[PDB]
RNA sequence: ACACCAACGGCGAAAGCACUCUGCUGGGCCGACACUGACACUGAGAGACGAAAGCUAGGGGAGCGAAUGGGAUUAGAUACCCCAGUAGUCCUAGCCGUAAACGAUGGAUACUAGGCGCUGUGCGUAUCGACCCGUGCAGUGUUGUAGCUAACGCGUUAAGUAUCCC
């Protein structure tokens, strides 16, 4: 069904916030129902994107 | 190329990458899990040269001359 | 500034949909369990029990309904 | 005393007491009601009832400034939490934003160890 | 196409401050560039993509000892391939700088899901 | 000190290892004959590593918190609870070598039903790229047949059937 056909990074941003919060959590590999090869790199991902400031920690 | 897989060629490839090691273990002296390592590979290569040294008494000498290897421990 | 939960009253206000809207956020993030949670410390075991109890309940609730 | 249209209520509930205090958006605080300045005392003091009075006397000040629109944070586990959002409400004043401020560290200071009760 | 002969292939984003014109840019991008080279860059392969409003308030301090409070942001990628002895001093003279308010340097792994 | 991710998930010889990143490096596993040709397994002595508390020397000191002090509770309370709070916790360079250091299960090899799962890869299929399926390995988890056991239970990751060393 769902799946990632296009390199994910930490600048593709439409994919990284679908798999994230509406607080900006990262939502678990059983929800997502990924690999689990795929959700840590989603999760890396996402910290690194939190840390360039282009997904938030917190929000407003 | 030669033997890749013949005895003093193995020991070569060992002495080497031990030596190699040792800057390593010079720089970082608190990774224990490299030099755990080192005397594994330093174990290998000293069980092949008394091997070698059972087998071939002249190819064994010859080797251990020629790599600079330390004498062996059988005296 | 922040925020945890975002609840925005509009004009067709009543109090008790408010009110448990509101609440249902507060369940959503799991906010009053969570300082609950770090109210007292905890060593590593007591987090193993929680996370055991917690992921399983959550997780045969799932297997079950 | 001064006269403010749109400001701020912080509503801290803790597990033994509630501090509600109004304020305005230059982050200025006009006017504070504590569950404890209503008389009540420490068993009480947490009742979500108190915590009701406490809500209901502050939003009297801010009426009295005459004052119309307001946000409302809530910051901390105890029960005030849904009780003090009821008065808020009953005491006709137009709820704008209802936000949690809870603050939940990310990691940290290692809290004190488990009461042995 | 992408070929290194004994280098590592690297990414590097850079956050700049929103108050910068196009001709400061551009030399902070030929100092980079040529810091790079000269570090043995074979392909340096820059791009831009400038002004974006930041996920939260980020603060620099200054060499003239202000104090930057910002929101937007200029974002510069880094397509390169350098030594791996080399990437060292790189990340630091970014840290450095004024200009540079937060920078973050990746390596490309291929992927293979 | 590293929320969410986090999972009856990952690596490690064990101790343990998790915000992010880069660099130096240890192993693992898999597929191909490419090669050597028994080079194996174990190990008295010996060596290295080895939670936490502890110690020597220099830094560091937010939070927590032995000791200690006050407040209570109690016949008493040198305790539990509360208010404070020093060593210590942290870093560098060392010493100490002990833990329910637990799978309470030394290591290697061979051989003996399945069912349901996961992690890594490989093959064939599915499309010609993600699944998908069946399978080959390598590890890891839960039920359970034979057999074992004083019972509990263990059961291809044996506590089964045998061989070797400590
Ligand atoms: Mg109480
Ligand atoms: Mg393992
Ligand atoms: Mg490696
Ligand atoms: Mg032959
Ligand atoms: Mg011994
Ligand atoms: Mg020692
Ligand atoms: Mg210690
Ligand atoms: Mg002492
Ligand atoms: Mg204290
Ligand atoms: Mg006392
Ligand atoms: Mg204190
Ligand atoms: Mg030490
Ligand atoms: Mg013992
Ligand atoms: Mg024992
Ligand atoms: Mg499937
Ligand atoms: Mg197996
Ligand atoms: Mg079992
Ligand atoms: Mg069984
Ligand atoms: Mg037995």
């Amino acid at each position: 069904p769902i799946q990632s056909g296009d390199r994910i990074d930490y600048r593709n941003m439409s994919l990284i916030s679908r798999f994230i919060s509406e607080q900006g959590k990262i939502l678990s590999r059983r929800v997502n129902r990924l690999t689990l090869k795929q959700q840590r790199l989603i999760t890396s991902a996402i910290k690194q994107a939190r840390i360039l400031s282009l997904l938030p920690f917190l929000n407003n | 190329e030669e033997n890749k897989g013949s005895v003093e060629f193995q020991v070569f490839c060992f002495t080497n990458k031990i030596r190699r090691l040792t800057l390593h273990l010079e720089l970082h002296k608190k990774d224990y899990s490299s030099q755990r390592g080192l005397r594994k590979t330093l174990g290998k290569r000293q069980r092949l040269l008394a091997y070698l040294l059972k087998i071939n008494g002249v190819r064994y000498k010859e080797l251990i001359s020629k790599l600079n290897i330390r004498e062996l421990k059988t005296r | 500034s922040a925020y945890n939960v975002q609840v925005l009253v509009d004009d067709n206000e009543n109090e008790e949909r408010l009110l448990n809207r509101f609440r249902r956020e507060v369940m959503r993030a799991g906010v009053i369990q969570e300082c609950k949670r770090r109210r007292y410390f905890e060593n590593k075991q007591e987090e193993k029990k929680r996370k055991h109890r917690e992921a399983a309940k959550r997780n045969s609730r799932r297997r079950r309904g | 005393a001064r006269k403010i249209p749109k400001g701020v209520i912080h509503v801290q509930a803790s597990f033994n007491n509630t501090i509600v205090t109004v304020t305005d958006v230059r982050g200025r605080v006009v006017s504070w009601a504590s569950a404890g300045t209503c008389g009540f005392r420490g068993t009480k003091r947490g009742t979500p009832f108190a915590a009701q009075t406490a809500a209901g006397n502050a939003i009297r000040t801010v009426v009295e400034q005459g004052m119309q629109r307001a946000e409302v944070m809530i910051k901390g586990p105890g029960l005030g939490r849904d009780a003090a959002l009821r008065a808020i409400r009953r005491s006709g004043i137009l709820l704008s934003f209802v936000r949690d401020v809870t603050p939940m560290p990310h990691n940290g200071c290692r809290p004190p160890k488990k009461r042995r009760v | 196409p992408q070929c290194p002969p004994g280098l590592r292939q690297y990414e590097t984003m850079a956050v700049l401050r929103p108050d910068m014109t196009e001709d400061e840019r551009l030399t902070l991008t030929q100092k980079y560039e040529e810091l790079l080279v000269a570090g043995g860059a074979m392909y340096v392969e820059v791009f831009n993509r400038g002004v974006i409003p930041l996920a939260y308030s980020i603060k620099r301090k200054n060499k003239a000892g202000e104090t930057n409070n910002y929101l937007d942001g200029i974002y510069l990628l880094f397509t390169y391939f350098t030594k791996p002895e080399s990437i060292s001093p790189l990340e630091a003279a970014l840290v450095t700088d004024d200009d540079v308010i937060r920078s973050s340097s990746f390596k490309i792994r291929k992927r293979k899901y």
